[PDB]
């Protein structure tokens, strides 16, 4: 039960920014992944402890309130496949995805 | 270890342990009587929680 935009298009070689808005922003985190076509998931972000997570695999991410933002690198060649979000909910109980981008 | 003796205790009523009382409360009132008094820290103070990220 959370909003994610499905399809967004940029500039190769360009920044991108990637949305997933939704209340329980506040109990776990965000994470994304990216699944390319026949392909299994992949972790693009991470925690190993409160702010150093997103940090220096490229990428970067940042939270403003209701939604939160995928500031991902500067270059942006080839990297291109459809990404989600996870994310729990403030009880813990369940966890909710709330479909994706597909970026071109 | 006296010997034929049986005399009568009383725990609640021993003044040992009263005395033991007052003792600690006027040895800790000696032990911070010489020191830094903080009255300077009755100020407004505006305060923020703490990386809930
Ligand atoms: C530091 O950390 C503490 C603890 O997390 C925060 O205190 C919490 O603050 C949040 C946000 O201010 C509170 O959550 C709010 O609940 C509102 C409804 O509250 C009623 O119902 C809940 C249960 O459903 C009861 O627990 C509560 O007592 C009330 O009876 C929501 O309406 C809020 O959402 C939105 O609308 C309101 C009203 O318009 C706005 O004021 C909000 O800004 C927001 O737009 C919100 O979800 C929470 O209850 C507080 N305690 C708890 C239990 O966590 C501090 O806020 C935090 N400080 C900082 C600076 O981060």
């Amino acid at each position: 039960e959370l909003t994610q935009p499905p399809s967004v298009s940029v500039s190769p070689g360009q920044t991108a920014r990637i949305t997933c808005s939704g209340a329980p922003l506040t109990s776990r985190f965000t994470y994304w992944y990216r699944q390319k076509p026949g392909q299994a998931p992949v972790l693009i972000i991470s925690r190993s402890s409160q702010r150093s997570s997103g940090w220096s695999g490229r990428f970067s991410a940042s939270w403003s309130g209701t939604t939160v933002t995928l500031t991902i690198r500067g270059v942006q060649a080839d990297d291109e496949a459809d990404y989600y979000c996870q994310s729990s909910d403030t009880s813990d109980s369940y966890k909710m995805f709330g479909g994706g981008t597909k970026l071109t | 270890h006296l010997e034929n003796v049986t005399e009568e205790f009383n725990m609640w009523k021993n003044n040992m342990v009263e005395q033991m009382h007052t003792d600690i409360i006027s040895l800790w009132d000696q032990s911070l009587k010489p020191c830094v008094k903080l009255t300077p820290l009755c100020v407004t103070l505006q305060c923020t929680n703490v990386t809930n990220n």
